[PDB]
């Protein structure tokens, strides 16, 4: 049979999108993703085999510190805790570590601890319209079609600085669950060029051989 | 009744629009087409009939002979260049035949103005 | 033989055996607000003249019938609607002349732009009535806000051997000359402005070029009718 | 109690117990070629100001819609045309107002010149929407295309208190402030063309002038909403 090639079967793999690092002594030491799938090349492109699809979202998150030099005499930080949060699109966006979206009852965030199981949360189908479109043939900008927002994701220390800087990096982990997909389209041929639009320089065709006759 | 008399190899499309009485004649190809009309393609068929309608003032009869009236036009139009392969003739003819076809009927007998 | 269609006050002939290509297996059909049935007439736009050095056409639907006739004035009167198509493309060849054309419908054909920083402009995204040309050469990156129209890549992009996974009809000048595609409405949502999206392209492509003798005509006209169906748009009255 | 009609996309609203007055017994009906729904919504002309020099008004039925909407639209594009009408004229006038006014609507009413020898011209007969005014006054013969606009004559040689005898409407400001006129369609020929003949005039001559004590609203308005009935015009497709 063909099991493995359905569309579910497809698309419901985990890939790492986003990779990022954030230090807890610089008022600016916080993370910042804007959900999308044209992050990653290979990703974008098995989405684009499809002109209209619909999924969840599962979002995983690999979480590391590293200690950063200091001039302390003895440095004993306790275990960090870690702040994940999901802006809707339209909420309250943050701009520094202390800030009020922070702490918005309506953007749901994740408390996790350093040394257990990876957090993870998922976003259902939040659009609109009946369906994401990777292709737009209009305008709203050409090609943006703003219904297709996913929202942002922030992270920051929750811990306060200790007596030595901590530098964290975060690997965000994608899996669209319960895919649908609509109206086939040809697999991208030239190499991406831009993550906004679909430009392209003209390439051949396909790999080249010497003549027609074997 | 319009009769393509060309060669059997050549083809093309004609645009045949009718113009109702107050409305003027097509200018454009474009006009005719978005009035009333027939795209007549010769490569198919050689003939085309179009049955023009009675159309007035609620007279049920009008006068044969009239006066600066809304009159109402049919014209043709180049929908396509006529197609021709080698050793063909491109310049062809048409020929147009006239009748009555719903229920026709005359009143009040005269005399005929071409009798001198 | 020859069936002649008639629709509203516009009626055109086509060979009583020509083979219809269905979108995706499903007819237009009625959203299940306001309708509107003059618009059920066809449209035929200009023909273009398929030549040797020919590299193929295209027309993005909504704005191609933007200015004819009741369907253009619907599209400026309501702010919303939807709607299906039918599509008719014909060739006027003689048995002396060969070639092959590839008759395809995109839904959302988005397009690339020359400039790889920028976008195409409207006037070179469409040109209305008038037919949007391919071409052979690469157009230069010098140029700001053109289509990269390289027929391989069909300005998307991709190969152009790959456009057969969308609806299509080949027209082989050798077997056929009329191709009929019947485009259901396609959208992620149930209505949409007209003047701002373009929900369907139609391209036509030729992959075997014109060719013939001399003394034959030296041009194919192509012929295309399009037939709205089932479209409706917003209401306008209160509650 | 208060009715609302709504009609269309329009509405108004008349008094329940309202009397109306059907032409000569004859409900507007279709000719036992293509009618039209969409002009069926009243059309509230502009109001005008009942004064004490008030002489009267007059519009010709065709002519005064013929700047609104699809029946104007209609109007231009079909050569021939018939259609009924239904005439609302309502006053908003308190009860420290006194007068009476005639609302009658003449068929065919055909209006003399000012020069006995000539005839009136167009925009003399006619304004539209625009309404015409009786003078109480005799125009002068010098004028060469100007309408004999006397009141006492009507503008037709005849007496004005025998305009009763075409369907007709009393409206005295004690009693009443509104009028309903239903009319037929009446002509000599089935169809006809709505540029060059107009079939009905609406007249309203205030037989006792408009009186009021000083403070109270020294004018009256008069609103005329027509609403057509049945209309239908010639075909323009083939057999």
């Amino acid at each position: 049979s063909r099991s493995e090639s359905s569309i579910e079967n497809f698309l419901c793999r985990a890939a790492c999108v986003y990779y990022a690092t954030y230090t807890n002594n610089s008022e600016k030491g916080y993370a910042e993703w804007v959900i999308n799938t044209r992050q990653v090349a290979q990703l974008r492109r098995k989405l684009e085999l499809f002109t209209y699809l619909r999924f969840d979202l599962e979002l995983t998150f690999v979480i590391t510190s590293a200690q950063q030099p200091s001039t302390a005499t003895s440095v004993d930080a306790p275990v960090q805790t870690h702040q994940i949060m999901y802006v809707p699109p339209g909420g309250p966006v943050p701009t520094k570590v202390t800030d009020y979206a922070w702490q918005t009852s309506t953007n749901p965030s994740v408390f996790w601890t350093e040394g257990n199981a990876p957090p993870r949360m998922s976003i259902p189908f939040i659009s609109i319209g009946n369906a994401y479109s990777c292709f737009y043939d209009g305008w709203t900008v050409y090609g943006i079609n703003t219904l297709n927002n996913m929202g942002t994701l922030y992270m920051r220390h929750v811990n306060e600085a200790g007596q030595g800087p901590i530098k964290s990096t975060v690997r965000i982990y994608f899996k669209p669950k319960h895919v649908k997909a609509w109206v086939p389209r040809p697999p991208r041929l030239c190499q991406y060029e831009k993550q906004k639009n679909v430009n392209f320089t003209p390439t051949g065709v396909t790999t080249t051989r010497v003549g027609i006759t074997t | 009744t319009f009769m393509f008399c060309g060669s059997a190899m050549a083809t093309g499309k004609f645009l045949l629009a009718y113009s109702p009485p107050g409305a003027g004649v097509p200018k454009n190809r474009k006009d005719a087409m978005l009035g009333t009309h027939v795209i007549w393609d010769v490569g198919l068929q050689s003939s085309c009939v179009l049955c023009v309608p009675w159309i007035s003032q609620t007279h049920y009869r009008y006068v044969v002979e009239d006066e600066y009236t809304a009159a109402g036009y049919i014209t043709c139009w180049y929908q396509t260049n006529i197609v021709v392969p080698a050793d063909v003739q491109s310049s062809c003819d048409i020929l147009c035949f006239v009748s009555a076809c719903n229920d026709f009927s005359v009143r009040m007998l005269k005399d005929t103005p071409f009798i001198r | 033989r020859v069936r002649s269609i008639t629709l509203g006050n516009s009626t055109i002939t086509t060979q009583e055996c020509a083979n219809v290509v269905v979108g995706y297996g499903v007819w237009p059909e009625y959203l299940k607000t306001q309708p509107d049935v003059a618009t059920c007439r066809f449209y035929t736009l200009e023909s273009v003249q398929w030549m040797k050095n020919s590299a193929g056409w295209w027309w993005k639907l909504p704005d191609a019938l933007s200015q004819m006739g009741l369907f253009g004035q619907n599209m400026q009167y309501h702010y919303l609607g939807r709607t299906g198509y039918t599509i008719h493309v014909q060739c006027n060849a003689s048995k002396f002349h060969q070639g092959c054309l590839l008759v395809v419908c995109v839904p959302e054909a988005e397009m690339g732009c020359s400039n790889l920083n920028n976008t195409p402009e409207f006037a070179e995204l469409s040109g209305g009535d008038t037919a949007r040309m391919f071409t052979d050469t690469q157009i230069g990156e010098t140029n700001s806000k053109k289509v990269q129209t390289a027929v391989w890549n069909a300005g998307m992009g991709v190969g152009v051997g790959n456009l057969t996974i969308y609806p299509h009809q080949w027209i082989n000048l050798r077997t056929n000359n009329s191709a009929t595609i019947v485009m259901p409405y396609i959208n992620s949502v149930p209505m949409d402005n007209m003047f701002r999206h373009n929900n369907l392209t139609l391209m036509i492509i030729p992959f075997v070029p014109l060719n013939y003798s001399e003394g034959s005509s030296p041009y194919v006209p192509i012929t295309v009718t399009i037939a709205p169906m089932c479209a409706e748009y917003n209401g306008l009255r209160l509650a």
